[PDB]
DNA sequence: AGCTTACCTGGTG
RNA sequence: CCCCCCCCCCC
DNA sequence: AGGTAAGCTA
C-alpha cells in the first residue's frame, strides 16, 4: 500500500545458445536503454569485479557460471567508479537524476529510503544468479 | 528407393546415413583453448602420440605450415558412442574442418583406436591479439560445419 | 577453468603472451599487475555437462518429507536408510538415474549400471 | 618427382612399428633385420591402392600404425599378421576391423542397437 | 472450494523482528564465501538476511503459528534443496485447512 | 577415385535430361542418343585424366519433320556447356555471336555455379533469337518424369485460336502457368503460349485442362 | 499432487484411472480426470470458433 | 460378472508390474532410447502403451 | 535485415 | 454477458 | 494472441 509503484525490473540475458559474447543487461524505469548489470553494481558502490562477481555467484568454484559472467565484466569495464556509473545513466544534472531512480524507483520494495545499496545489490545479484541457473539448465 | 532395391535394407540404411544432417557439434563433448607455445611439440602429454603420428612423418613439405603457426591451441574431444552411432572416422571429421578453413588452419587428430578422441587446431598466421579469434573459429566450427547429410533433413527414420 | 583476480584492485585478470620466454601470464587491465599462468588451459566449453546432477545436497536432505525412501544398503557404511532424488540437471535429454543419500553417513550413490561413477 | 620424398618417410615409421611391436611375439608364443624387410612389404602394397587406373594413402598409413601398434588386445590380432595372415588384404583392410577385439565388443553391441531404434 | 479462504493481509515487522532475534544475520553484512551453506530468508519477497541453522528456526516459527503467536494465515516454506526460507504476510493468498 | 566419380555421374545425369528436354521440345534426338551409358560418356567427353571436358559436350539440334508441320518458323537450337564454374562476360559474348551468325532460333546455356550479372545482361540483346540459362544441378533430375507431373503440350497459334473460339474465351479467362514454372521452363514456354494438360482422373479417367503463360 | 512422493513416474501418480465409472473414482483419479476433461471443453470452444471462420 | 471383474483387475495388475519393470530398467540406465527421442520420451511412450493396451 | 503493425477471430437470444 | 450445440470414439 | 505483408528505420 502507498502510491502503488507498479515498476517491473527486467534482467535480460542477451545472445542465444552457441552465440559468442552472451552479455547481461537490466532495464531500469525512466531510462530508455538496458544498462549492463556491472554498471548498475558500480552505480550502487560495488566497484571491483570479484566483489560484483561475489554478489552474483556465491560458490567461488562454479567455473561454469563464472565464465558466463566474463563477458559482463568486459561490457562494464569502460566504467570504473560510482560517478562514471551514475553519469552513464544519462552533466551534473544526469548524475543527480540517476541517484534518484536507483533510490525510489529501482527495486522499490526492500526500501525507497537511502543507504540500502548492499541490500539492493545482493538482491540484483540474486536475480542474476537465478537467471544464469535456468540458462545453464539447472 | 530405386526400383531394384525395394527390399534392400542396406540400401535404405545407406541413403538414410547419406541424407541425415550431422554437424561437428553432434559429435563434440567439449572444446578447449590451451597456450601450447612451440607447435612442433606439446604441453599436454596425452597428445604425445598425436604429434608423434601426423606432426610426425609426413612432413608434407616440412616446415609445410611455415610452422610459424600460432601458440594458441584449440582442442576438441569427440564422443566414441556418438561417432560410431552416426558412423564417422577421425580422418573423415578432420578432413571436413581441413576443407572448411583451407590452409589458414593447421589440423591434426587422434586416431579412431586411441582411448581419447581429439582434434588439435592452430591458426595460420601470414607475414598479437588471437584469444578472441579462436572463440570465433570454434563458434563457426560447432554451429556451422556439416560433416554428413543434406541440410534441413534433421531426423531420418526407416519404414517397411 | 578456475580463474584468479588482481591482488591490488580485485579486478579480473586477462591473458598475455611473453613471446621472449614462451610463457603465459595474466594481467590486470586496471593497473600494472602480471602473474605466471598456473595451467596451460585458458577456456573450457563442455557441450555435454554432467555437473548439476547432485545439486542441493544439504546435510538436512533427510528432513524433506516430499522426498521418497528406499531400503538399499549403503556402499560405504551399509545402511538401509536412504532419501532419493533424480538428476537435478533440468535438461530435456537427462537419463532417469537415481541418486541415493545415506541418512547414517551422508554419502551419495547411484542405481546406474552403465558406468562406475564416483561423483 | 616430389612423390619419392613423401613415399620414403612412409616406410620409415613402418620399421619403427616393426621393432617395438615384434617384442610381444618373443615375450608370449610368436631381429631388427627381419623388421626393415617386413616393413617394406606394406609401403608398395598400399601403393597398389592409391593412384588407381591413372589423397587417401597417408591416412591409411596412420590407421595401420596406431592399430597394429596398440597391444595387448590388438597384439593377439597382430600375432596373426607375422604368422601367416594376408599382408595383401591387410593393406586394403582399413576401418573398424583393425580395432581391438575389446573395442569391437562394444562396436558390435552399439551398431546392432541403433538399428533396433531407427527401424520404426 | 468450500473450505478455501483468502488471506486478509497481516503485519510483517513482528516476524522480521522475531527473525533477527533468532539468528538472522542482516544482508548488509553478508560474505558469501564465509557463509557458503547459508539459507536465504525472504519476508514478502524482500531478502532480509541469512540464517545458519534453518532447521531449528523453521521449527520455532511453525510452533509459534500453531500456538497462535504467528497469525495462522501467514505462509512459511523451507526449500531445503534450494537453501531458501520464504514467508508471506501478504494479502490475496488462497488457503485451505488441513 | 573418391568424389570425382560423383561429379561425372551428376554431369552425365544432367546431360541425359538436357537431351530428354531437347527431344520433348520437338528437336531430332534418338532414344539411343538419350539412353547413352555412363562408360560411353566418360569415353567420349573426358580427357587423359578422365576429367569432364564440357566444351566438347555442346551440341546442335534440328527440328523433326513432325515439329516443322506444327511450328514452321521453329528454327534450330544450340546447347552450350562451360568448363568455368563462374561463367564470365568474356565467355557469354562468344556464345551470343554464335547464335546471331549461324542464325539460331534458340540458345541454351548450361552453367555450373553462376553467370556474371554483366553476362546475364547481354541475354535479350539479339532478337528474334531467344537465350535460356539452366544450372547444371537443376537439370540432374528430369522433373517431368515425376509421378505428380502430367503431360503438358505446347499448342500452335492455330490450336490456341481454336481453344479460345470453342470455349468463347478471352485470354484472361484461361487458367495460368507461371513463366518461371519448372515445366514452363522445360518446354521453353514464351508468354501467351498455351499448354494442354492431360492428366488421369478418379472421376472420368482422363481430363484435359489448359494453361496460358505469364 | 501433495499426496504423492517426489520423482513418482507410476501409473497412479501420472494419472491412470484403473477404476470403472460403476465402481467409482478415487479423489486423485477424480482430479486427474477433472484436468483431462477440462482440456476437452477448452479445445471444444477453440475448435468451434476456428472451424466457423474456416467455413466463412 | 464377478469372475470377469477378477480377470479385469489382474489384467490391470500385470500391466502395472510390466510398467514397474520398465521403470526399474530405466532407473538402472539399461534403457535405450528410440530414434529422435529423449531416454524419457522413450520410457513414457512405453508406459502409456502398456496402460492403454491394458484398458482395451 | 528485423523491427513494427493492422487485419481477422462460430451461431442465436 | 451468458445461452446454444457439445456428434463420434479407445478395441 | 498470431500469422501475414506491407512499411521503413539503423
Ligand atoms: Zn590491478
Ligand atoms: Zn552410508
Amino acid at each position: 500500500k502507498g502510491s502503488r509503484f507498479i515498476s517491473t525490473l527486467q534482467v535480460k540475458l542477451y545472445g542465444r545458445e552457441g552465440s559468442s559474447a552472451r552479455t547481461i543487461k537490466a532495464t531500469l524505469p525512466y531510462i530508455k536503454q538496458d544498462i549492463p548489470i556491472v554498471i548498475i553494481f558500480r552505480a550502487l558502490g560495488i566497484i571491483p569485479d570479484g566483489e560484483i562477481l561475489e554478489h552474483i555467484c556465491y560458490d567461488v568454484n562454479d567455473w561454469q557460471m563464472l565464465e558466463m559472467l566474463k563477458p559482463c565484466v568486459e561490457d562494464g569495464f569502460v566504467i570504473q567508479d560510482r560517478e562514471t556509473a551514475l553519469d552513464f545513466i544519462g552533466k551534473e544534472k544526469r548524475i543527480q537524476y540517476a541517484k534518484d531512480i536507483l533510490q525510489k524507483e529501482f527495486l522499490p520494495h526492500i526500501t525507497q529510503l537511502e543507504g540500502f545499496e548492499s541490500r539492493k545489490a545482493f538482491f540484483l545479484g540474486y536475480m542474476i544468479n537465478r537467471l544464469l541457473l535456468c540458462a545453464l539448465d539447472r | 528407393l530405386e526400383p531394384g532395391h525395394a527390399a534392400d535394407q542396406e540400401q535404405a540404411k545407406l541413403i538414410r546415413s547419406a541424407i541425415e544432417h550431422t554437424t561437428l557439434k553432434s559429435v563434440t563433448i567439449a572444446s578447449e583453448i590451451y597456450y601450447d607455445p612451440d607447435p612442433r611439440s606439446t604441453v599436454i602429454p596425452e597428445d604425445e602420440e598425436i604429434i608423434q603420428l601426423h606432426f610426425s612423418l609426413l612432413d608434407e613439405e616440412a616446415e609445410q605450415s611455415f610452422d610459424q603457426q600460432s601458440p594458441w591451441l584449440l582442442r576438441l574431444e569427440l564422443d566414441r558412442a556418438a561417432m560410431n552411432d552416426k558412423d564417422l572416422t577421425m580422418g573423415q571429421v578432420g578432413e571436413r574442418i581441413k576443407q572448411t578453413f583451407k590452409n589458414d588452419l593447421f589440423v591434426i587428430w587422434s586416431e579412431d583406436n586411441d582411448e581419447k578422441l581429439i582434434i588439435r587446431c592452430r591458426v595460420v598466421r601470414p607475414k598479437a591479439e588471437e584469444d578472441h579469434m579462436l572463440k570465433k573459429i570454434e563458434n563457426t566450427m560447432l554451429e556451422n560445419i556439416t560433416l554428413r547429410g543434406v541440410e534441413n533433413i534433421e531426423r531420418v527414420v526407416m519404414m517397411k | 577453468t578456475t580463474f584468479r583476480f588482481c591482488r591490488d584492485c580485485n579486478n579480473m585478470l586477462y591473458p598475455r603472451e611473453d613471446k621472449e620466454n614462451n610463457r603465459l601470464l595474466f594481467e590486470c587491465r586496471t593497473c600494472s599487475y602480471v602473474e605466471e599462468a598456473g595451467s596451460p588451459l585458458v577456456y573450457r566449453h563442455e557441450l555435454i555437462t554432467n555437473i548439476g546432477e547432485t545439486a542441493g545436497v544439504v546435510q538436512d536432505i533427510g528432513s524433506d518429507p516430499t522426498l521418497p525412501r528406499s531400503d538399499r544398503e549403503c556402499p560405504k557404511c551399509h545402511s538401509r536408510e536412504n532419501v532419493f532424488f533424480q538428476s537435478q540437471q533440468r535438461r530435456k535429454d537427462t537419463s532417469m538415474v537415481l541418486f541415493f543419500v545415506c541418512l547414517s553417513c551422508s554419502h551419495i550413490f547411484t542405481s546406474d549400471q552403465k558406468n562406475k561413477r564416483t561423483q | 618427382e616430389k612423390e619419392h620424398k613423401l613415399r620414403y618417410n612412409a616406410e620409415k615409421m613402418f620399421s619403427t612399428l616393426f621393432s617395438k611391436f615384434i617384442v610381444p611375439e618373443t615375450i608370449e608364443a610368436k631381429v631388427i633385420s627381419i623388421s626393415q624387410e617386413f616393413a617394406h612389404n606394406l609401403e608398395e602394397e598400399l601403393y597398389k591402392a592409391c593412384l588407381n587406373v591413372e589423397k587417401i594413402y597417408t591416412e591409411k598409413v596412420r590407421s595401420l600404425y596406431s592399430n597394429l601398434k596398440d597391444k595387448k588386445n590388438l597384439e593377439l590380432k597382430a600375432h596373426v599378421v607375422e604368422g601367416k595372415l594376408p599382408l595383401n588384404k591387410l593393406v586394403n583392410m582399413n576401418a573398424s576391423e583393425l580395432a581391438n577385439p575389446d573395442l569391437q565388443e562394444f562396436k558390435e553391441k552399439r551398431d546392432k542397437i541403433i538399428l533396433e531404434n531407427f527401424i520404426v | 472450494s468450500l473450505m478455501s479462504c483468502i488471506s486478509v493481509g497481516t503485519d510483517p515487522m513482528p516476524i522480521i523482528t522475531f527473525l533477527s532475534e533468532w539468528g538472522m544475520e542482516p544482508l548488509e553484512d553478508y560474505v558469501p564465501h564465509q557463509s557458503p551453506d547459508a539459507t536465504r530468508v525472504f519476508v514478502n519477497g524482500v531478502w532480509h538476511g541469512v540464517h545458519r541453522n534453518p532447521a531449528r528456526l523453521m521449527e520455532t516459527l511453525r510452533t509459534l503459528r500453531r500456538k497462535g503467536d504467528i497469525n495462522p494465515e501467514v505462509s512459511m516454506i523451507r526449500d531445503i534443496r534450494e537453501k531458501e526460507l520464504k514467508i508471506f504476510t501478504d494479502a490475496g493468498r488462497v488457503y485451505r485447512p488441513l | 577415385d573418391q568424389e570425382n566419380e560423383r561429379n561425372i555421374s551428376r554431369l552425365w545425369r544432367a546431360f541425359r535430361t538436357v537431351k530428354e528436354m531437347v527431344k520433348d521440345r520437338g528437336y531430332f534426338i534418338t532414344q539411343e542418343e538419350v539412353e547413352l551409358p555412363l562408360e560411353d560418356f566418360k569415353a567420349k567427353y573426358c580427357d587423359s585424366m578422365g576429367r569432364p571436358q564440357r566444351k566438347m559436350m555442346s551440341f546442335q539440334a534440328n527440328p523433326t519433320e513432325e515439329s516443322i508441320s506444327k511450328f514452321p518458323d521453329m528454327g534450330s537450337l544450340w546447347v552450350e556447356f562451360c568448363d568455368e564454374p563462374s561463367v564470365g562476360v568474356k565467355t557469354m559474348k562468344t556464345f551470343v555471336i554464335h547464335i546471331q551468325e549461324k542464325n539460331f532460333q534458340t540458345g541454351i546455356f548450361v552453367y555450373q555455379n553462376n553467370i556474371t550479372p554483366s553476362a546475364m545482361k547481354l541475354v535479350p540483346s539479339i532478337p528474334p533469337a531467344t537465350i535460356e540459362t539452366f544450372n547444371e544441378a537443376a537439370l540432374v533430375v528430369n522433373i517431368t518424369h515425376h509421378e505428380l507431373v502430367p503431360k503438358h503440350i505446347r499448342l500452335s497459334s492455330d490450336e490456341k485460336r481454336e481453344l479460345l473460339k470453342r470455349y468463347r474465351l478471352k485470354e484472361s479467362q484461361l487458367p495460368r502457368i507461371q513463366r518461371a514454372d519448372p515445366v514452363a521452363l522445360y518446354l521453353g514456354l514464351k508468354r501467351g503460349e498455351v499448354v494442354k494438360i492431360i492428366r488421369k482422373s478418379e472421376t472420368s479417367g482422363r481430363y484435359a485442362s489448359y494453361r496460358i503463360c505469364m | 499432487l501433495p499426496h504423492f512422493s517426489k520423482d513418482d513416474y507410476s501409473p497412479e501418480s501420472k494419472g491412470f484411472v484403473e477404476n470403472s465409472y460403476l465402481r467409482g473414482l478415487t479423489p486423485q483419479e477424480f482430479f486427474f480426470h477433472a484436468m483431462g476433461g477440462r482440456e476437452g471443453l477448452i479445445d471444444t470452444a477453440v475448435k468451434t470458433a476456428e472451424t466457423g471462420y474456416i467455413q466463412r | 460378472d464377478g469372475p470377469t471383474m477378477r480377470e479385469i483387475t489382474e489384467t490391470i495388475a500385470e500391466a502395472k508390474k510390466k510398467v514397474l519393470d520398465v521403470t526399474k530398467e530405466a532407473q538402472a540406465n539399461l534403457l535405450t532410447a528410440k530414434h529422435g527421442m529423449t531416454l524419457r520420451e522413450s520410457f513414457e511412450d512405453n508406459v502409456v502403451r502398456f496402460l492403454n493396451e491394458a484398458r482395451d
